[PDB]
């Protein structure tokens, strides 16, 4: 009924490996260059009361 | 003209020049802003317009001379101008002033009257003047949690918590005898020579400054000043510099002038220049540049500076500076590099060569309260032709090639990118 199973899972055990890097890979520059965005600061000073 | 040197306690110099008829005399202080906790901010500025203020009347009145002050980042200075005939009168009356005695210049009226003065000049100051302002706190980012990026002029809320303990504390801290120069610009030969070094005529409280635990520092951090009521939108970009004393100071000043200024509205201005200039012509981006190259005793700031109109061209300016930037490490012909020298040589010649005695005097203390001794013009004009095609290459791509910059700005800056794209641009290109 399936004559690929051991293929198959070297197949899959290749691409979750890989998979794998690449999704860690991502979580990493992610969280790298969105830390110039995530951590901003906003000081609100009331303007001089003047049109 | 030539420099004269000489030292016993306190350092005196001297650049005589004969066609000039205006005799300045006046002392210099290596410890200005940089040297001023940011809970003092304004002291130094409170001490320029407190000896601004009152004696004045009493200069002109006894006397007859034109006294005037400058601090920038450290160089608290205090020149005293004359006639080529009177200046022990000048020497005189700073003796009067600073060495003895400065109880009666500090009294609570005419402290109160300064106070409110430098309020008033203050804001209006930070409600007028936009490119100041982003400059200041381009200077303000650049150097976070440092001595090196309060302003110069003092933060509005940290002038009302300082009133007569603060500023006699930074006169006995700093006023002392290790850091000040005796600058003679003007037309006097020897008489500077000798009267600033006496038994008892010099600055009192030997001393010595205090040190400093941080040096200083540069990182990359972005402040943004949005306010839509104003019409245009002022922009400044810098990164790390070389400090005075340094074998790069001449290479990053050419650098500054390869690019120049520019002012779309002079007919004289729209038809010279380098490749940016033609590349912004076609359509109506920018107003004013500004290519700066600022040094200080610690670390400088070579940067760049603008002032549009439009506003939704913001992004396109900023690009198009930065490629030609990245052009300028890799291919820059010979024509360029000799048009820049000779630029900056006259720009120096200009700078150097003014009539004025009151800025050749402080440009003499500047120079020499880090070296020993001025550099001359014709060693300065010798070594700027040394430079070649090669020297200023390898500067570019050690200090702007993929490097940290600072950014500020205020006005209509809603079509700004904040940092990551303006970092990009100087390495995502092919190269
Ligand atoms: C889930 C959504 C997306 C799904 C997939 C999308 C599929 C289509 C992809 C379309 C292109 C996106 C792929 C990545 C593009 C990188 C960015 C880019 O090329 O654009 C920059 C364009 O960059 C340039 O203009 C300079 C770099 C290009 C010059 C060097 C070219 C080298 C060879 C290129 C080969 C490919 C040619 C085709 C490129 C489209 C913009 O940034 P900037 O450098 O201009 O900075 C902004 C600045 O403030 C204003 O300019
Ligand atoms: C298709 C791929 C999948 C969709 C896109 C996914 C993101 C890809 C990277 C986007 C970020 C980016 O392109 O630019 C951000 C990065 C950051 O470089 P940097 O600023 O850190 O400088 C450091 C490097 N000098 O630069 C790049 O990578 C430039 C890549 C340009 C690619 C152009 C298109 C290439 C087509 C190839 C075939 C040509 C025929």
């Amino acid at each position: 009924a399936e004559p690929e199973h051991d293929e198959r899972k070297r197949l899959g055990l290749k691409t979750v490996i890989i998979l794998s890097s690449l999704y860690l890979l991502s979580i990493w520059v992610k969280k790298f260059k969105w830390a110039g965005i995530k951590t901003r600061k906003f000081v609100f000073n009331p303007p001089k009361p003047r049109k | 003209a030539e420099v004269t040197q000489l030292s016993n306690g306190i350092v005196v110099a001297t650049e005589h020049n004969p066609s000039a008829h205006t005799a300045s005399v006046g002392v210099v202080f290596g410890s200005g802003a940089a040297n001023e906790n940011p809970y003092n901010n304004g002291v130094s500025n409170l001490w320029k317009n407190i000896f601004l203020s009152k004696e004045n009347s009493a200069v002109a009145a006894k006397e007859g001379l034109a006294l005037s002050s400058n601090i920038s980042r450290d160089f608290q200075s205090y020149i005293v101008s004359s006639l080529p005939g009177s200046t022990d009168k000048s020497l005189d009356f700073l003796n009067q002033s600073f060495i003895q005695q400065k109880a009666n210049l500090l009294s609570s009226s005419n402290f109160e009257a300064t106070k409110k003065s430098v309020l008033k000049q203050v804001q209006d100051f930070e409600e007028n003047d936009h490119p100041n302002r982003v400059l200041e706190h381009l200077h303000s980012t650049a150097f976070q949690n440092t001595p090196l990026s309060l302003p110069t002029r003092g933060t509005l809320e940290s002038l009302e918590n300082l009133v007569v303990a603060d500023l006699e504390s930074f006169a006995n801290n700093h006023f002392l005898n290790s850091n000040a120069v005796v600058v003679g610009t003007g037309n006097i030969k020897h008489e500077d020579l000798v009267n600033s070094i006496e038994s008892k005529n010099l600055s009192l409280q030997t001393g010595t400054k205090p040190v400093l635990k941080k040096k200083a520092a540069f990182l990359g951090s972005e402040v943004r000043l949005r306010d839509d009521t104003l019409p245009k939108a002022w922009i400044s970009l810098a990164v790390e510099g070389e400090p005075v004393n340094s074998p790069n100071y001449f290479v990053a000043k050419l650098a500054a002038q390869i690019f120049g200024s520019y002012n779309a509205f002079e007919p004289a201005s729209r038809l010279q220049g380098i490749k940016l200039l033609d590349n912004i012509q076609e359509y109506q981006l920018c107003d004013n540049f500004n290519h700066f190259s600022l040094s200080y005793k610690d670390s400088g700031l070579w940067g760049f500076s603008t002032a549009t109109r439009n506003v939704t061209m913001i992004d396109d300016l900023i690009h198009f500076t930065l490629k030609q930037w990245n052009r300028l490490t890799i291919s820059v012909t010979d024509t360029e590099v000799e048009r820049a020298k000779s630029l900056l040589k006259l720009q120096l010649g200009q700078l150097y060569e003014s009539g004025n005695p009151v800025n050749d005097a402080n440009l003499l203390g500047a120079e020499v309260l880090i070296k020993g001794s001025k550099l001359s013009l014709g060693e300065a004009f010798k070594k700027i032709d040394a430079i070649t095609v090669k020297d200023v290459k390898a500067w570019a791509g050690k200090r702007l090639w993929d490097q940290d910059i600072a950014i500020a700005g205020t006005g209509q800056i809603e079509g700004l990118l904040d940092y990551m794209r303006i970092r990009s641009d100087m390495s995502m290109m092919r190269w």
